[PDB]
DNA sequence: TGGGTGGTTCTGGGTCCATGGGCTG
DNA sequence: CAGCCCATGGACCCAGAACCACCCA
DNA sequence: GGTGGGTGGTTCTGGGTCCATGGGCTG
DNA sequence: CAGCCCATGGACCCAGAACCACCCACCC
DNA sequence: GGTGGGTGGTTCTGGGTCCATGGGCTG
DNA sequence: CAGCCCATGGACCCAGAACCACCCACCC
């Protein structure tokens, strides 16, 4: 919409007088006809043209439009004049014959204004397109006064959200005294871990059940539909749980208290009737109950609205391409849909929609099917799909369609039958021909904390075949091909019977992940011809990277990246299309453009995979980027001595993984000590707690339990304290923190322990960044135990390499000398320094930038070579002892605390590292340390010099901040550093850094303008 | 506009104002050196396009002088560019223009450019030239009442050989163009060459009346021949029976050439205006030091008012006329 | 095609839905619409309420006029309301002057094509396919000027050789000019040493009166003076043109090869479509060589390739790119050469 | 007439780490 | 053979900045 | 089914102002 | 001589006002 | 009032040649 | 080594005839 509808608009206003030779009123009306028409057809109303109204004066005014609702209600007018004519005294003339005055546009083909309530809101220029965009945005939008008492009540059911939950969470507890709720919530759990979930606990049936009394109150309060609740299969199930124990003046306690929060929204609900306005209300409750309930269980299940405007895209893209490829419709019979996970209802509500008067009882009858996980989106779904087709039609007929079942668990078996209907509706489905699978996959991997202790159902027969099928081909190490949505697109690819489609929004790491590799190639054996729409909005990003993915799709409520894929399977080879939305692009700017695109009309890049079927990202051929190698697998795993060596280095280290950041690091040693013995002491603890509590982890989530760790208490052994292990080390650019080095609170210490053992070899260790490398490729030479979050995905590159009985063999490979002195005719020490500038030099790090984000950086042989051997010499040295090389001169002057209170004072010593920049963010060269201490003197070759997305001085200044332990158990009941008593080792460390900055930017300057 | 960030431009333009500002008025600004580039731009257009005479640049002195300044930067990218946009106005007409035969019919358009032309960009101008067409009902009567009365005191036709007749202010050429369709097909040759003249002040109305005239010419004989009887001169200030006409050389020479012809009859519709409407407009009328010199000495001595509006544009032409006439003859005129 | 169809079949229930209206007024956005869309595929603009003179002199305004770039219109739209009789209402309309060249007589249910005064095709609105076929012939109906330029196209190829004597005069009445020999010398020796070693001053008096014939129907039947301006080629052509064709010369020769090109200018600037324009561009190219040089042409080779064989080899091309270099014509390093253009 | 006051909505901008699969052993 | 190395992207939230009344100093 | 508004386009048709600016005084 | 008086006729244009055309509403 | 015939135009349709001229021989 | 044999397939076009339109003689 918006500028695109608007400036289809000026180009056809211009092609109405250039074709037709006339600028009369009624030929050039038809362009803004068409922008109000098709904006209005994507918010959902229409702009019927010349409706007759009788005004307050007794005539039938005709405007030339009406924006109307699906309940034949005028919403807004319009009255399109010609630009003879003066648009101020011809609005005056017609408002003075009794034309509507509550949201009218009034038009010439070059000005437009709004009258409001009687009032000109706007008068904006045609010719602007951001202009007309905005007016129109309010005509569209203004609602009466009845719509917005009922927007601001659901806006305070939401604030009022937590405290219904807490009265009918007060009456639950008083259920378990009585023993006939009891007897049949027992039996519930046994059913329900039959059908449902086989690990259904107590407290599951009890969210059930505050579910069936909140929706059935609010089923009869804000909605009029109470006998949904006495006609529905799974609530007569749970009607039965609630009355053995919710009955008589239980049920009446409960009401009279929660009778005020239910008051407020039936009042203003009652004067709403358009069902699409209510169902508004059923959406928020969708989200906020389980955010005030359980959050934990919202994660899982992937509790999310879908924006019309992806559901409606796809609908409608979905009868297209049906027929484009199977010269069928979405309304023929024969085309039966499922959704995978109807949610609040939507894909199905729309679909009813879309479908024809005339075809809409077949369909609704036998040919629409979803299913739903949750009892709370079961009702709301239902609820939302029999009131919009009563609505549409004019008849209400109950949805005999919906069943509640896990879709990846029903794949024989009573998944299913918590009620009989249930069951009855569940093999129906099965037996189904259905041919069009849509919908919004629940997207979860991994899980957010092993303290959260949420891990993911795993589901068998679905994990199975993606073992033989997706994660067979994956060659990538930790293969992420078990997240729910690749698990629900392998479940589709099988319901898929014989040819159709799978439409669906996920994840867009399909396109260009690792992890996925095995997904792409085995995907184009599966379907016939893909088209993907990547609407980037990538937050797990940073840097430009983030500001070029822009705002999610989904009302930048995600953070991941998000992709509307449609694959269509035939009855060649397959076709990739792909097309992904402008970047720097806000979320209201990609959903209008959802919201008016038509697919036929979208510009679909063929892709062709490459050989690492990268279907993205395709790397350049022409590029010699084929010399030598730093570290290839095969060196590392070798038994032939020189015979495999083929790279430079022969030992590929990450660096110390140590899953719990906050208890292993510390500013100080001092801390640290205390750190590891509440810990430890914890752990030895829980090792004597008994078998059972230990097993099902009933314990108390003071310490970060990782996975290890628990296993280790699971055999009930014990740990030491040990002030040997603790050694300094860098788990950030330019900033050493002492570590434990610990096997005990370090999960992967990878190959590290045979680069600095216990910290005390010394190396020296060129620091890679890992492939994929989102940020810009980085790389540093230290002698402390780096972390993989120091660079991204950080793979070390030794000198030496310790064996096993304490021998510092050089881990510089032989192939490597004896492959040099050939081509130029050296030494190891100094080819250390040498590939260091090699990886310094900007050509390089720049043209083959794309082969760097895909594999281990093979480095070119340098003409000069001696020359690079000196260049990194001093490069190296400057980043190893950068705790001492010079203080660059730094400009320090302190502030007086202004008003000499305690408060002032204590204020301005905290934490306010900030770099001063100016205009359009261009550093001054100055640096509040403090609120007192300012520091200044710093060249812009400072801030030239990045480690990553930011500088070498903000990797710095970052570090040196004050932070609040997420840990809860560090954050109060530990050590909590400040910054007055840093600030002078700060100004200090500060000052070597601005040297060493501008240091590496003079040896980097002077490197060729040209790459081997 | 846009041509005016080129040097090359901006020098030609320069030297045409400095050339016109003593052949056609001494006060030539740049706005009118723009009006007369935008004339040449959209006539040439019009000229290939509906009247299929894309010769008549390439035959025409003046033409080829201010071709000179178009040359600088309407060529290749530039031209096909605005050509592209203005084929939205021009395509009609073409259209239906390519189906008619008689110039006879053709001859609206030429009268609605020229009215509509300066409407449109200069209308302060059009008031100082009198941009207004004759309607043809009043050109034909007057051309056979000449005849009448040439035959009555003088014993000669417009046809007889010796009655050399002058249109001072040509416009569309309606006048000359009238002649043509009246004097016999034997005789037309011979009066074409040698016995119709007129003279014109605006570039449009010169292009448009020396392409009507030879336009009509070739209808009538068959074959097209340049009428070398046309000057862009002030009439008023080409009283050196000099430099006035000097924008081309062979301007200059019809200029000179047509002020020894003896001229019989000086048939014409004069501009006509008395004063300017408002003080602010800035657009009085142009003095003229002989005519107005020769009028106060002849109109204004022998008048016995207190205000006198005999410096109207329509009485200076009436006093060039009986002057010009230097033994006998009609000065046959349209006027207030 | 289909989908627009479709999409006029949505919006017609969606008005008397949303609406609750069957007044032609506001029914006829659907179809408005459907029009509206697929003329802006076809190169034409549907324009509403444009009044038109009938015959007997009563102004009449259709719901909708399909317009060209040249303004001109080439079919027309009536829609009524479903509360009546087509036939009964087409005849009122069409006895009150309403044009039966190409017209729709419109009704939310079903739709006649009158074209040339006589019922064509009559669907139901209620097919997507039937509708499709109707407004096809809608959209591809010859007007009059494309079957008048088809005839003059045809007409200028009998009177070619007639054509020609006038130029050849011409260009021999230019060899007693010093300043043309002189000229020609200088092209048959640069022609010499590019063209064909054996360049005579015939072969360069018939690359004359292939200029001048060019310049004269690319100005006039196409348009485009400016092409023979900036051409390369066409400039060092106009250096020995200019030795003799100017003045009173190209005046003369102007005029008596009028009679030959007034037909063809006529109906061709009735004409927008270049693709029906390029019929002429074909006839030249055959027939000045049939008419003038009839064994250069066996030489040269002279035949145009028909469009089907062209286009055929053009698709398959691109079949088998794929196919072998997993390429595409539109791909970038696909550089295509036509050693003997036409 | 800022200014305090005291909230009160827009808005840009980025993490450590779960945890399955090869893999010698 | 089963404990031990590698990976690899991850269904938002949050300081902090206008800005908004709001009297009211 | 006419029939009168509603809306927009398409022809006639009627009907009419303050104020520039040279020349003549004029002192 | 500049600084007062005294004339004297002026190259259109535009708001109603029909009056149609078409068609929704309103009777009939 | 057709009907055949005289006259001129307008589509289709069917149906097919001697002889250039490079290369290998060849005595 | 310059005559002397040996192939081998070729970027259309134009007369019969059909049939059609129009008008004149010819039956009817
Ligand atoms: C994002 S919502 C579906 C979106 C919804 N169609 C919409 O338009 O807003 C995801 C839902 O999937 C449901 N679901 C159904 N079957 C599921 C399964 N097998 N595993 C996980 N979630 C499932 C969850 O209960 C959750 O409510
Ligand atoms: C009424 S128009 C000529 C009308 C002409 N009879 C016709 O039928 O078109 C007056 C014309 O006089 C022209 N003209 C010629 N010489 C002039 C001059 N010295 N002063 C003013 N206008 C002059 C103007 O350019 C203007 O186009
Ligand atoms: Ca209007
Ligand atoms: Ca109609």
């Amino acid at each position: 919409m918006s500028l695109q509808l608007v400036k289809k608009f000026q180009k056809r206003l211009e092609d109405i007088v250039a074709y037709g030779g006339t600028r009369n009123e009624s030929s050039v009306r038809a362009a803004f006809q068409q922008l109000l028409s098709d904006w209005a057809e994507g918010s959902g109303l229409r702009l019927i043209t010349e409706v007759t109204q009788k005004a307050v004066a007794g005539n039938n005014v005709r405007p030339d439009g009406t924006l109307k609702d699906s309940l034949q209600q005028s919403r807004g007018y319009w009255e399109s004049k010609d630009e003879a004519d003066t648009l101020d005294d011809e609005i005056q003339k017609k408002l003075a014959k009794g034309y509507p005055r509550d949201n009218i546009i009034f038009e010439d083909s070059r000005l437009a204004v709004l009258m409001q309530n009687g009032e000109e809101v706007q008068r904006v220029d045609m010719g602007d397109a951001g202009a007309l965009a905005g007016l129109l945005k309010l005509f569209f939008e203004f609602e009466p006064p009845q719509v917005l008492e009922f927007r601001k009540a659901v806006d305070h059911f939401k604030d009022e959200m937590p405290h219904l939950l807490k009265i009918l969470r007060e009456a639950a507890d008083a259920a378990e005294q009585k023993a006939d709720y009891r007897g049949e919530r027992d039996h519930f759990v046994e059913i329900a871990k039959e059908a449902i979930n086989p690990d259904f606990s107590p407290r599951d049936a009890r969210e059930m059940l505050i579910q069936h009394i909140l929706t059935g109150d609010l089923f009869t309060s804000v909605f009029d539909n109470a006998q949904y609740h006495e006609d529905n299969n799974i609530a007569q199930q749970l009607q039965q749980l609630a009355a053995t124990f919710y009955k008589g003046p239980v049920k009446r306690d409960i009401a009279e208290r929660t009778k005020r929060y239910y008051g407020a929204i039936q009042a203003a609900a009652a004067q709403i009737a358009d069902h699409h306005e209510k169902q508004r209300f059923l959406k928020a409750l969708y989200e906020n109950f389980y955010r005030a309930y359980n959050p934990a269980g919202a994660e899982r299940l992937g509790i999310f609205y879908t924006p019309g405007e992806i559901v409606r895209f796809m609908i409608e893209a979905t009868d297209t391409l049906l027929e484009k490829h199977f010269q069928k419709e979405l309304a023929d019979k024969g085309v039966e849909i499922l959704d995978p996970a109807t949610g609040t209802g939507t894909f199905i509500t729309e679909l009813i929609d879309f479908l024809p008067k005339a075809k809409l009882e077949q369909k609704y009858r036998e040919e629409l099917h979803c299913n739903e996980l949750a009892l709370l989106p079961y009702y709301i779904a239902n609820l939302n799909i029999e009131a919009t087709y009563a609505q549409k039609m004019g008849r209400y007929e109950e949805f005999r369609n919906i069943v509640l079942v896990d879709t990846l668990d029903n794949t024989s078996g009573l998944f299913g039958s918590v009620t009989a209907e249930n069951l009855e509706r569940a093999k129906r489905q099965n037996a189904r021909p259905v041919r069009v699978i849509i919908g919004n996959p629940p997207y979860r991997a991994n899980q957010a904390n092993e303290n959260d202790n949420n891990k993911n159902r795993e589901y068998k027969e679905i994990d199975r075949r993606i073992k033989a099928t997706y994660v067979a081909a994956s060659t990538a190490q930790k293969t992420k091909l078990y997240d729910m949505y690749s698990r629900f697109l392998r479940w589709a690819t099988d319901r898929l019977k014989e040819d159709g489609i799978v439409a669906f929004v996920s994840n867009s790491s399909f396109i260009d992940s690792r992890t996925f590799d095995g997904f792409r190639k085995e995907v184009v054996k599966d379907f016939d011809h893909i088209y993907i729409l990547d609407m980037k909005g990538n937050a797990n990003t940073s840097g430009e990277r983030r500001k070029r993915e822009g705002g999610n799709v989904f009302n930048d409520q995600i953070k991941v990246g998000v992709a509307v894929y449609f694959l269509v399977r035939s009855a060649k080879d397959t076709k990739i299309w792909y097309h992904a939305v402008p970047d720097f692009w806000r979320a209201r700017e990609k959903l209008e453009w959802l919201k008016t695109t038509k697919f036929e009309d979208i510009e679909f890049d063929h892709i062709r995979p490459d050989a690492k079927h990268n279907w993205l990202g395709q790397v350049d051929e022409e590029n010699d980027w084929n010399e030598f190698l730093p570290v290839a697998d095969k060196d590392t795993k070798q038994a032939k001595g020189l015979g495999q060596e083929r790279a430079i280095f022969k030992l590929y280290s990450l660096g110390v993984v140590t899953n719990r950041d906050e208890w292993v690091y510390s500013r100080a040693e001092d801390e640290l000590a205390d750190k590891v013995r509440y810990f430890i002491g914890r752990y030895n603890e829980i090792i004597k707690l008994p078998l059972g509590d230990l097993m099902s982890r009933n314990w108390e989530g003071d310490i970060k339990m990782t996975r290890a760790t628990i296993a280790d208490a699971q055999s009930r052994k014990s740990y030491s304290l040990e002030k040997n292990s603790i050694v300094p080390s860098l788990y950030r650019p330019f900033d050493v923190l002492k570590m434990y080095f610990s096997k005990n609170l370090n999960e992967m210490q990878y190959q590290m322990p045979s680069i600095f053992p216990k910290g005390v070899g010394e190396n020296v260790v060129i620091a890679l960044s890992g492939s994929p490398a989102a940020k810009p490729f980085q790389v540093l030479a230290t002698d402390i135990l780096p972390s993989l979050d120091l660079l991204e995905k950080t793979q070390c590159l030794p000198f030496y390499r310790y064996t096993m009985n304490g021998e510092r063999l050089n881990n510089i490979t032989d192939y490597a000398l004896k492959a040099f002195q050939t081509h130029y005719a050296i030494s190891r020490e100094d080819i250390f320094h040498y590939v260091y500038a090699v990886l310094h030099h900007p050509a390089y790090r720049e043209k083959y930038a794309l082969n760097l984000r895909q594999e281990f950086p093979r480095i070119p042989f340098y003409p000069e070579f001696g020359r690079w051997a000196a260049w990194g010499r001093e490069l190296m040295a400057l980043h190893i002892g950068f705790e001492s090389v010079a203080p660059y001169p730094l400009k320090r002057t302190d502030e007086p605390p202004k008003n000499d209170t305690p408060e002032a004072l204590a204020l301005a010593k905290k934490a306010r590292l900030k770099v001063q920049r100016d205009a359009a963010k261009q550093p001054t060269g100055a640096v509040e340390l403090d609120g007192l201490t300012t520091l200044a003197g710093i060249p812009a070759a400072a801030w030239a010099y990045k480690l990553g997305n930011r500088s070498a001085l903000e990797w710095v200044l970052e570090r040196h901040k004050e932070t609040t332990p997420k840990d809860a158990t560090i954050r109060e009941k530990f050590n909590t550093y400040r910054f007055a008593d840093h600030k002078e080792r700060v100004i200090d460390l500060l000052a070597r850094v601005t040297t060493v900055s501008v240091e590496t930017v003079r040896i980097v300057g002077e490197m060729p303008a040209e790459t081997m | 506009d846009a041509a005016e960030q080129k040097a090359d431009y901006r020098g030609e333009r320069d030297h045409f104002v400095e050339i016109a500002k003593e052949a056609i008025n001494p006060d030539f600004s740049p706005r009118d050196a723009r009006e007369m580039l935008i004339q040449h731009i959209l006539t040439g257009d019009l000229f290939t396009s509906v009247f299929d005479n894309a010769q008549y640049h390439e035959d025409n002195n003046i033409a080829q002088q201010l071709q000179q300044l178009a040359a600088t930067f309407y060529k290749g990218p530039v031209k096909r560019d605005i050509a592209e946009r203005t084929k939205r106005y021009y395509g009609a007409i073409q259209a239906a223009a390519a189906q008619i035969a008689d110039h006879h019919e053709k001859q609206r358009f030429l009268k609605a450019l020229y009215e509509n032309f300066y409407r449109a960009y200069n209308p302060a101008g059009a008031e100082r030239l009198g941009i207004f067409y004759t309607p043809g009902e009043i050109v034909r009567f007057m051309i056979e009442a000449t005849d009448t009365l040439l035959e009555k005191h003088f014993q000669k036709e417009l046809a007889d050989k010796g009655v050399e007749i002058l249109d001072p202010a040509t416009g569309t050429g309606t006048f000359i163009t009238e002649l043509i369709d009246f004097l016999p097909k034997a005789k037309l040759e011979q009066k074409y060459r040698e016995e119709l003249h007129c003279n014109e002040l605006a570039l449009l109305p010169y292009y448009i009346a020396n392409l009507n005239i030879e336009a009509t010419y070739a209808q009538k004989m068959g074959r097209y021949e340049e009428f070398r009887n046309i000057v862009l001169v002030d009439t008023l200030d080409n009283t050196g029976f000099g430099l006035f006409g000097s924008v081309t050389a062979e301007n200059l020479e019809r200029a000179k050439r047509q002020n020894a012809r003896p001229v019989r009859v000086i048939i014409g519709n004069p501009p006509y205006r008395a004063n300017q409407a408002n003080e602010n407009d800035n657009n009085k009328n142009r003095e003229y030091k002989e005519i107005d010199r020769r009028i106060k000495a002849t109109y204004v001595a022998a008048s016995t008012a207190q205000k006198t509006k005999l410096y109207d544009m329509y009485s200076r032409f009436l006093r060039w006329a009986t002057d010009r006439l230097k033994e006998d003859g009609i000065v046959a005129f349209v006027s207030n």
